[PDB]
RNA sequence: UUUAAAAAUUUUAAAAUAAUU
């Protein structure tokens, strides 16, 4: 009864884990503090969250640090750029998937 | 052509975005100054001929 | 062209998803209206 | 007068790959 169940839903629904070449290195730090979901120039109406879907900067940080694991050099700062949509469409998106359980 | 050559000025439009960066606006708000300034400015080095 | 298609009006950087699918509605509907255009 | 913190739980039972005792 606690624990509101939107956190499962989205975990039950989405297969998103930390491959194995990765276990030898840092990936903890990287997506804490070095995959940026506010974009370099600020704000932009589009990369808005509403502040009831929070589940979604999970998969943000996934994609950001998986397309910066991928090239090769050096990894480097990844900011959010874009959402095509927009936040809120995106979150309902994934909310009708979650919802039918 | 020759201003360009002999000028120590130098126009970097980054100094823009890093000052709109740091204004500090909500995010359940249909408007929004700073990300309105910098489509309507558009810094680039492309033509400042 | 292209690009002022995507945007609003040129750019989309002011413009929420949701009164931008709203005003693209909007003018949809009323594109071929005829307000648009025997004794 | 408007916003927001949201839960970091387990040891997750089985079947495949790899490392080990
Ligand atoms: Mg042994």
């Amino acid at each position: 009864m606690l624990q509101d169940v939107n956190t499962v839903q989205l975990a039950r629904v989405v297969n998103l884990a930390v491959p194995d070449t990765w276990m030898s290195l840092d990936f903890d730090t990287m997506f804490k503090h070095h995959v940026k979901l506010l974009p370099k120039d600020g704000r932009h109406l589009n990369t808005d969250i509403p502040p009831r879907m929070g589940w979604l900067r999970a998969i943000l940080r996934f994609l950001g640090a998986g397309m910066a694991m991928t090239a090769t050099g050096v990894a480097v700062d990844i900011y959010l750029e874009d959402i095509h949509g927009g936040g809120r469409s995106l979150g309902q998106r994934f909310m009708t998937w979650m919802r039918q359980e | 052509v020759l201003l360009q050559r002999i000028s120590p000025l130098q126009i970097d439009p980054t100094i823009i975005s890093n000052t709109m960066s740091t204004v500090s606006e909500s995010t359940t708000q249909t408007l929004s100054p700073a990300s309105s300034i910098l489509g309507k400015l558009r810094p680039s080095n492309s033509d400042f001929s | 062209a292209h690009v002022a298609s995507h945007g609003l009006h040129g750019n989309m950087t002011l413009t929420s998803s949701e009164i931008q699918r709203h005003i693209t509605e909007f003018i949809s509907s009323w594109q071929n209206h005829p307000i648009v255009q025997a004794q």
